[PDB]
DNA sequence: GGAGTCCTTCGTCCTAGTACTACTCC
DNA sequence: GGAGTAGTACTAGGACGAAGGACTC
């Protein structure tokens, strides 16, 4: 009628994984320039690129209908897994569609994945429309079989169930059997007054598709395309059919098409997007606001303690913070953030009762001295002007991200305290992915293609290391890539296969990245993806489209080298006994320790964080940093704009006053800009100087001069124009010179373009610092932590030893009865080798040895070794690795008897291990 | 080369020197035949370094000396499969040994003798022959006891003791010993020799049950075996063995005799409901009673009651069943008689009639 | 009549033109008719016209000096061309021999065409890998597979391989053949979209043209 | 609940329905067989799942019906090891079972009749008797040719064709085809039912011989198989048996024959020297003339010459040695008739006596 | 922009099932 | 000597562990 006649409603993306071939905007912009006004999307149990769906339907003036396809179970085909198409209609079915995806996930499944029961649709019903899942469903295979009263009774259910929303789903593809289910199911429609709609069962635009699509699935499913074993359910007729090629299709049949039309007007579900449903909580009888008001003055209160153990300056000196505080304050209340701060302040508290040092990342958070305060963050920001507008700025009506991160080891014990705190089901992990870039695309295809290990290889080593790469942008960059193309068949016809399917998405996605809080159970937001036992839920949109769909975030960040610390800390306090030495606490340490600054100074630095690089030694080593200040910086100056900008020679020049320093420059200055540049001798470094210019100087806001920060990014035509205007008379009722203000602001601009932040960068830094006072005052267990952290690499091991011996450290060997879990040292034994550090050795076996060890008395023999532990718990081979190592030597003097005598002892012992387990009195003597 | 021989003579030696042969042996000329034409003799030798065989055939038939090493399994399968009655013909032509019977001709791969291990003569120290029927009997009673891979390698075999004029033989896997030993009429010197498992399973299986007397030669560290004109060298094993006075009960006070096949029947029947891994079954005896029971974790259960001659004090104790199973089968006997001590030592348990063979199983912590 | 041939050469060229530069110095071709071997073999030796690579020298064998005086592939030119004509050439790693084939048939500037139109040019690797998927498929890999002995053999060179060729081809088109086993006017409903399906239907459109400028359904 | 039976009543039942286990029965109530007692009769059953074997032996004793389910294996091997004349006295008591016999008691553990698999009744289209012996004869002379495991897993079994007064049989693996028709004495309605290979062999194990008939019924997606005192219900696999029609050879021009036994005898010689995997060996056929050769790979050659009874073209024509084997094993006569087509088709074989069954190997062309 | 979290695929090793051979029973 | 059952050998399948390319802010 308007214009249209038909609208697909049978279509994939690449994102149902099992199938599907385009991506998500693509699929949407050939709908679009075929002019047909609607499309479904269905893919196999998510709704993955939904976000990317409505706003290609919002673009394009297209309306998106909603729908998804299935593998059921019924009772009656027993175990064979047949096919669904389920339509929501409204937000009731919306809901019921997410609840049924969860509970596919939370039943577990096995490689075939998540499957239904039939009866579910009992409970997840309402404002639902079906079709029956073609000749692959329920009623379809029925059907084939050719038992009417099978199929008659599975219609009965949707009878019951969906009466007027239970539909014939209609194929003709030319494909097995079609015609055969066509047939019966003309025959059950026209029997029982039944509505048809017809679908063109869509898989890819093209016909010239198929190939890529046959291999994408392949590639999956990890089988080859000339495997008789792998299914052929699909053909190239599954593309993307006009308007006029589906009514030639069915020109017997017009009401098929007709009610394509008529359940396109019937679908019709919003689902809000790009608007906060923000997570929250109260506390006590108090206001969430009042809480918050009550335990940052008091949390200020610890803090200045700290900072100003005298009382008498904590009195003179505490005005500036409490202005600072309230200022802050105001905003955040004004903005009703309270309940996302409480959570966060709380989670990072109990991490703190319970064993857990805090993970290190902040954003740019350090700029809140509110985080500060509620002890989120470690760093005092008004002892170096940190700014709380870069992190949460009051001018912008937006996002907030605190960005908060935490360490690995304890990603268990949080999320289950959120789960204890919302409810396990009320909390959600969030998808990360795989798609299929330049490297691993290349290795499966070659794979598929039969080739052995060495020959694909020789070709992926080729593919640059960079994060971005593609196959178009590795041929321009590598000239080996056009060569082998030009000169090897089969690099062209797997390079020809890898362009078709470069970035195209691979499977399901490996964990989160962060974990997200709902205020209500999450499944009332979105469906989830779980394990294959489904535990664990991740959700099914991305880091991006997860919290543009409302919901909060919060991250892992293993930058684990805290794990390091912490081991280190545990194993000083211990020489607190010994010694009678207080407990350490890492974030009460003096700031300017002289043995920290010499190691520093001599460029020693490895494992000092962020500055294990050569390159950066070389830096430290020409710097020559000698303050809290200089530290901070590296992270700034370790850049290729900076140092090959003439930048980092100056900042060191007019260090060590061999360039007289400028506020900011020789020409161009003023002394109001000495307290904003004085942490860089003058030189305009950081994001946070230039705002505490535009306050000092021409009299911005804070949250005005992170916008003036903001627009010097982007660098549009008219933007900085208005700002410029603004700088001039700022400045001018300041009383400052106009053109020393401008001819500052060129600077500013010049160097804003490399400008780092400060807040982020300090956060890190203070990492450093407290890594680089634990090697320096006491370079002792540090080593040992350092190897610890990194026990999987045997270059740095390597590296660490060198260090070690280069020192004065140096060091022993294992032994299996005498070492911990890792290195040790006792007194006079600088160091032991850990158990772990042995490399084959899996966990397991390291503790299983050491188990036993304490049950028992120190080992004394290998005889007496493999009797006390079984082949399940230490292999042979791990046996001979220990014994090479030389963790043995102690025991076997010989290197090599007691290799010969391995393999007998095992089962000798075994032999007698199971004559204990079952059984049984033995006989004679002994050996 | 060149001769040509009856089946008739050859079938019998080459199953005996084929059959123990392995599959893939580690060195591949453990799998080739060592042919040996000297005078009117064919020499046939099989060995695997540990046991060695060797057959003579007699040549009326024309002719010419040498020898040659080839196939042992595909050998014997040809020699089996010969029609009814055969005389094959066999000739060395360049590096195929020709074999001919009839119109089938044959022809294999050939490795020379030469490049066979000889292994090694020694002078014999003790000497002897016996019925074969005496041998078969004093292995096949035994055998059953020895372990299977044990790194207590002087276990994988039988131990001979030799004093005067009597042989006794043991074998066993520290639960359960058995002995046999009897008069064999000639006086020996004193000495003690453990033959190795495979040894002795061969040993056994070429005794033709029947009138020739078996004569040995035992070296230092070899072992010789004379059947007829089947020649046997084997190494022997070294070990210090085990006092087998140790092993046999002190002074078994209590004494129980049943009937063999109705103890054994139900000893079957036991064994079915017994955990497989474990092989458990329960004894409680008291006077003139025997009562088995046993379980398995499904809580499966057997009971047998039996009234047997016993005399002395109720006692309780727990056995492997396949131990005892195994010494019931190879005693083949009416009546057996159990003489025990306690519930954390051995029992006798032997032929009511007989006494040659003596059976230890140790009991179980259930 | 078939015929299987490998033809070994001065080396490979890996990169580019694995042919530019390079020549013929061996032929080794064994004759294949009805299945055997007739040991009517074509085995020649070539003018390198050019220095035999050093990795070629180590495969299988061959010095520069031994191919001097041996005759041009002009002086067996049209001896070489009858051999194949009109015959089953299936080779290993097709793209370096034939690279070479037609190479040589452009040197003889005879306006020869190109082996692959009077002869049947097909790789037997890519069937080895078609029927082993995941296995190296090379031709000594399917020689050990199918048992066949390319170590205790007296000829070296060319004529090895050709001959391990002819046994490998025979054993995979041997392997075993098939049992070729058995290969109007009605009703029915039109389900009208309700008032209420209607209005939520307009609701979702408004917000589409609203929003994004457009509404292809009332266009 | 209780019966009482005599063991020999149950011996032969039980060890018929213990056959079709071994397949480390997953669903553990497969392990056990479900008892039915109703009436005075036990019914007995035997199960894999895809099968179903029922019997019935009358109890004379004092009973008491109900049902359960006990385990299989070891529940036989009872009832196998006791004696003949044992009083054999069931009873439940509560959730377990208890076997007493004389003295010996055993309690067992049970789970529930209603757990145990039911396969459908179904009804009936084809019906006959015939003896034991033709249904033998039929299974055992050509069950060798039927695969193993298959792509094609409807070939995992044999074509039964019923059709105006004959039995016929066929089965393939895709590389040798086997043949039977015979004639069953009833007129029978067309039908076609594929029953795979475990019940082949169960089938064939249930077979004593005798003189009882064995009756079957035949549904629409099942069978059931009466012999004497024992019945068996397998459900079908859906279709599809490829056309037989098809493969037969097309008028073999040349015929050969030759004595049975001594063919064989000279295929299992020349097939020790064969490819180890396919078994080649080749045959030369001349007028009254046969010369087979084959080739192993270390390029040994085993050989036969033989007098063979061949009026036809001179034609050679080599195929797999175990195949041919197996079909002379399966013709238990003293001589084959050969009927040929070329070195590239599908073959015939007959028996001179006997064109009951027929036989296609296939070719390879080396 | 770097590194860690992420799984998945490749290689190795052990365990379980199936087949064949050899011994004991019929 | 042949048939039936056990024992041994070989094959097949699954799990574990070390390696690698990738997508997170």
């Amino acid at each position: 009628m308007s214009e249209p006649r038909f609208v697909h409603l049978r279509v994939h993306s690449d994102y149902s994984m099992i199938d599907g071939l385009a991506k998500t905007a693509p699929l949407v912009k050939k709908a679009a320039a075929l002019g047909m006004p609607a499309l479904a999307i269905t893919d196999f149990t998510n709704l993955c690129g939904l976000v990317k769906f409505y706003g290609a339907g919002h673009g394009a003036g297209i309306k998106p209908i909603v729908g998804a396809d299935f593998n059921v179970q019924c009772d009656l085909l027993g175990d064979e897994l047949t096919h669904l198409t389920v339509l929501a209609a409204n937000n009731t079915g919306y809901q019921n569609l997410t609840l049924l995806i969860s509970k596919a996930y939370q039943r577990g499944y096995g490689a075939a994945g998540p499957i239904i029961d039939r009866d579910w649709l009992i409970e997840l019903n309402e404002g639902l429309i079906l079709l029956s899942g073609g000749r692959m469903g329920d009623v379809g295979r029925s059907l084939l079989r050719g038992n009417s009263a099978l199929v008659d009774e599975c219609v009965a259910f949707y009878e019951e169930h969906f009466p007027d929303r239970y539909f014939l789903e209609l194929i003709r593809t030319g494909r097995p059997d079609e015609e055969s289910y066509l047939h019966a199911a003309v025959e059950l429609a026209e029997a029982r007054g039944l509505p048809v709609v017809a679908t063109n069962d869509v898989r890819f635009i093209d016909s010239s598709d198929f190939d890529a699509h046959e291999i994408r699935v392949a590639i999956h499913d990890g089988f080859t395309l000339d495997d008789p074993k792998r299914p052929r359910n699909y053909s190239p007729q599954q593309y993307m059919r006009s308007e006029e090629e589906m009514c030639e299709l069915f020109a017997d049949i017009p009401e098929a098409l007709a009610n394509t039309v008529e359940i396109a007007k019937r679908c019709n579900v919003t689902v809000r997007l790009g608007e906060y449903f923000l997570p929250q909580f109260p506390t006590g009888d108090m206001s969430t606001e009042d809480y918050l008001v009550k335990r940052a003055k008091e949390g200020l209160e610890e803090r200045l303690a700290f900072l100003f153990p005298d009382e008498e300056e904590r009195l003179k000196r505490r005005p500036e913070y409490d202005e600072r505080l309230e200022t802050e304050l105001q905003v955040i209340n004004q903005m009703g953030f309270p309940g996302y701060f409480l959570i966060v302040m709380e989670f990072i508290q109990w991490s703190k009762d319970n064993g857990v040092p805090v993970g290190p990342g902040r954003g740019s958070g350090a700029g809140s001295l509110v985080a500060y305060a509620l002890k989120i963050t470690d760093l005092d920001p008004l002892e170096f002007d940190l700014l709380f507008e870069r992190f949460l700025n009051p001018e912008r009506v937006s996002m907030p991200d605190f960005d908060v991160d935490f360490c690995m080891e304890k990603r268990d014990q949080v999320i289950e305290h959120v789960a204890d705190m919302y409810g396990r089901d009320a909390v959600s992990q969030i998808i990360t992915f795989g798609t299929m870039a330049a490297k691993a695309v290349i290795r499966d295809v070659g794979r598929v293609l039969g080739h052995p290990y060495g020959f694909v290889d020789r070709i992926s080593k080729l593919i640059p290391p960079d994060p971005g790469m593609t196959l178009a942008k590795a041929f321009e960059a590598e000239p080996q890539l056009p060569e082998i193309y030009e000169a090897d068949e089969e690099v062209k016809a797997l390079i020809d296969m890898a362009r078709k399917l470069e970035g195209v998405t691979r499977n399901a996605g490996k964990h989160a990245g962060g974990v997200v809080i709902a205020p209500t159970k999450i499944t009332d937001f979105a469906p989830l993806y779980c394990d294959e036992e489904g535990k664990h839920p991740v959700t099914q949109f991305d880091k991006s489209d997860v919290e543009y769909a409302g919901l909060v975030k919060f991250d892992f960040l293993g930058l684990r080298t805290l794990t390091i610390i912490n081991w280190a800390l545990e194993m000083i306090n211990k020489r607190r006994a010994k010694n009678g030495e207080p407990p350490l606490d890492i974030a009460a340490i003096p700031l300017d320790d002289k043995k920290s600054f010499d190691m520093l100074q001599r460029s020693e630095t490895t494992a000092v964080f962020q500055l294990e690089s050569r390159g950066m030694k070389d830096l430290i080593k020409r710097l020559q940093p000698d303050c809290f200040e200089d530290m901070i910086a590296l992270v700034a100056l370790f850049r290729p704009g900076p140092l090959q900008s003439g930048m980092v020679d100056n900042f060191i020049d007019r260090k060590h006053g061999r360039e007289e320093i400028s506020y900011p420059d020789v020409q161009w200055q003023h002394e109001s800009l000495k307290p904003v540049l004085e942490p860089t001798y003058g030189i305009i470094l950081y994001q946070e100087q230039v705002m505490q210019i535009a306050q000092v100087l021409s009299g911005y806001t804070l949250g005005g001069a992170d916008m003036l920060r903001r627009a010097m990014g982007k660098k549009k035509p008219e933007e900085m124009a208005k700002q410029r205007s603004v700088f001039a008379e700022g400045a001018e009722k300041n009383g400052i010179n106009a053109e020393l203000a401008m001819k500052i602001f060129d600077l500013v601009e010049k160097f804003a373009g490399y400008g780092f932040n400060k807040s982020h960068s300090a956060a890190y830094a203070l990492v450093s610092y407290q890594t680089l006072w634990l090697k320096a005052h006491y370079p002792a267990e540090f080593m040992a932590a350092v190897m610890t952290a990194d026990m999987d690499n045997t270059e740095k091991v390597v590296g660490l030893v060198d260090e070690c011996w280069r020192m004065g450290l140096k060091i022993l060997p294992p032994d299996i009865n005498s070492g911990l879990y890792h290195f040790h040292v006792n007194d006079d034994g600088e160091i032991v080798y850990g158990i772990g550090a042995i490399k084959g050795v899996g966990e397991g076996p390291i503790e299983a040895i050491i188990e036993a060890r304490n049950k028992g008395g120190y080992f004394r023999e290998l005889f007496d070794l493999c009797a006390r532990t079984d082949t399940k718990k230490l292999n042979r081979r791990v046996l001979e690795k220990l014994i090479m190592s030389g963790a043995f030597d102690r025991l076997g003097p010989h290197r090599a008897a007691l290799m010969n005598s391995l393999g007998d002892a095992l089962k000798a012992a075994d032999q007698h291990a199971k004559a204990e387990a079952i059984g049984q009195l033995d006989l004679f003597g002994v050996l | 080369m060149k001769f040509t021989v009856e089946r008739e003579h050859l079938l019998k030696p080459l199953q005996q020197v084929s059959g123990p042969l392995g599959g893939r042996p580690t060195l591949p000329i453990l799998g080739n035949l060592l042919l040996q034409v000297a005078d009117g003799t064919l020499s046939l030798t099989g060995t695997d370094l540990e046991m060695e065989m060797v057959a003579r055939v007699a040549l009326v038939q024309p002719h010419e000396p040498g020898a040659t090493t080839v196939p042992a399994r595909k050998f014997f399968d040809i020699c089996r499969g010969l029609p009814e009655g055969a005389e094959i013909a066999v000739q060395l032509e360049g590096e195929r040994m020709l074999v001919r019977s009839g119109r089938s001709r044959f022809s294999l791969s050939t490795l020379p003798a030469a490049d066979f291990p000889n292994l090694d003569d020694w002078q014999s120290e003790v000497e002897f022959t016996l019925p074969q029927a005496t041998m078969k009997r004093l292995i096949e009673a035994t055998q059953f006891s020895m372990a299977h891979q044990d790194v207590r390698y002087y276990l994988n075999g039988m131990l001979f003791e030799t004093e005067g004029e009597e042989l006794r033989t043991v074998a066993t896997d520290g639960h359960r010993l058995a002995v046999c030993s009897m008069p064999i009429g000639q006086s020996l010197p004193s000495h003690s020799v453990i033959v190795p498992r495979k040894g002795v399973i061969e040993l056994m299986r070429m005794l033709d049950g029947g009138d020739n007397p078996l004569r040995v030669q035992i070296g230092s560290n070899n072992i010789r075996a004379h059947v007829g004109d089947f020649i046997f060298t084997s190494k022997l094993v070294d070990g210090r063995f085990p006092d087998y006075r140790r092993v046999l009960p002190k002074n078994p006070d209590k004494h129980l005799e049943a009937g063999c096949d109705l103890l054994k029947q139900a000893f079957a029947r036991a064994a079915i409901l017994s955990n497989e891994k474990f092989r458990g079954v329960r004894l409680y005896v008291s006077e003139n009673q025997l009562k088995i029971t046993a379980n398995n974790p499904e809580q499966e259960e057997a009971e047998e009651i039996l009234d047997v001659t016993y005399s002395g004090a109720e006692m309780e104790i727990g056995f492997n069943v396949s131990y005892v199973l195994d010494v019931l089968n190879a005693l083949k006997c009416e009546n057996v008689r159990m003489m025990l001590t306690d519930s954390v030592s051995s029992v006798q348990i032997e032929d009511a009639a007989s006494q040659s063979a003596a059976y230890v199983v140790m009991p179980m912590r259930l | 009549r078939q015929i299987v041939l490998d033809t070994e050469t001065t080396g490979m060229n890996q990169i580019g033109a694995h042919y530019e530069g390079h020549k013929i110095i061996e032929i080794g071709a064994v004759e294949v008719v009805n299945r055997r071997l007739t040991g009517n073999n074509f085995h020649v030796y070539l003018k390198p016209d050019r220095l035999v690579d050093p990795e070629a020298f180590g495969v299988h064998g061959i010095a520069d000096e031994f191919l001097l005086d041996k005759p041009t592939f002009a002086e067996v030119a049209d001896e070489f061309m009858d051999y194949i004509r009109g015959a089953e050439l299936v080779i290993h790693n097709a793209a370096f021999d034939i690279g070479f084939m037609d190479y040589e048939f452009s040197l003889l500037k005879r306006d020869i065409p190109k082996t692959n139109t009077f002869c049947k040019v097909t790789d037997s690797l890519a069937v080895a890998r078609k029927m082993f998927p995941g296995k190296r498929n090379s031709l000594d890999a399917l020689c050990a597979r199918y048992e066949i002995d390319n170590s205790k053999r007296t000829l070296h060179g060319a004529l090895l391989d050709a001959q391990i060729l002819a046994e490998v081809y025979l054993a995979m088109t041997g392997g075993q053949l098939s049992l070729p086993l058995a290969m109007q006017a009605s009703k029915l409903r039109v389900v009208f979209a309700t008032d209420e399906e209607i209005a939520a239907h307009e609701a979702r459109l408004d917000l589409v043209q609203k929003k994004g400028g457009s509404c292809l359904w009332r266009a």
